[PDB]
């Protein structure tokens, strides 16, 4: 068809330079991050990761803010529910608007 | 001030900048445990006030986050709240009332 762009970069002595650290490898690394998260709390980043349920460690974080951890326990549903709805308007805003 | 939970940090001098010499805290010696989130103890919920509740297959103990020193489930470390029908992995247990022996002898 044409010349391209990058082609004329190309043969004028202009090179771009593959990263390191592969897309694979970034979310491997997430991945990580987030099963460490979720699994263990914040007890990976300070040593070895020691398991917990996510109930316990989420009426962890609501202890963490103010709130006692009964709140927690007796509205459990309601934020699990709150959670899934956020998450899910994430993805609406993400499929909808790309500014 | 370093990886882990941080205690002191001290500065040392160097050519064109700065040492830090961070000290830390790091846990070593971890151990399975069963947990509950609250004990159901005659109608009604209880929650530890610091703390975890954590078992070693038989009695039912509290103990702190970072070290296990276990200790006696007592109304003393403990709080009341609601019944035990709302709470998801409640588990049944007794709660020791120091006033009970003191007011018996
Ligand atoms: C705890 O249990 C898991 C699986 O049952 C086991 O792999 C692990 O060695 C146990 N002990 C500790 C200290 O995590
Ligand atoms: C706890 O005790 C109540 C009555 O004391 C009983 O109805 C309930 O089934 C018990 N729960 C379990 C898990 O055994």
């Amino acid at each position: 068809a044409a010349r391209d762009l990058i082609c004329a970069q190309k043969f004028n002595g202009l090179t771009v330079l593959p990263p390191l650290l592969t897309d694979e490898m970034i979310a491997q690394y997430t991945s990580a991050l987030l099963a460490g998260t979720i699994t263990s709390g914040w007890t990976f980043g300070a040593g070895a990761a020691l398991q917990i349920p996510f109930a316990m460690q989420m009426a962890y974080r609501f202890n963490g803010i103010g709130v006692t951890q009964n709140v927690l326990y007796e509205n459990q549903k309601l934020i699990a529910n709150q959670f899934n709805s956020a998450i899910g308007k994430i993805q609406d805003s993400l499929s909808s608007t790309a500014s | 001030c370093g990886k882990g939970y941080h205690l002191m940090s001290f500065p040392q001098s160097a050519p064109h900048g700065v040492v830090f010499l961070h000290v830390t805290y790091v846990p070593a010696q971890e151990k399975n445990f069963t947990t509950a989130p609250a004990i159901c103890h005659d109608g009604k919920a209880h929650f530890p006030r610091e703390g975890v509740f954590v078992s070693n297959g038989t009695h039912w103990f509290v103990t702190q986050r970072n070290f296990y020193e276990p200790q006696i489930i007592t109304t003393d470390n403990t709080f009341v709240s609601g019944n035990c029908d709302v709470v998801i992995g409640i588990v049944n247990n007794t709660v020791y009332d120091p006033l009970q022996p003191e007011l018996d002898s």
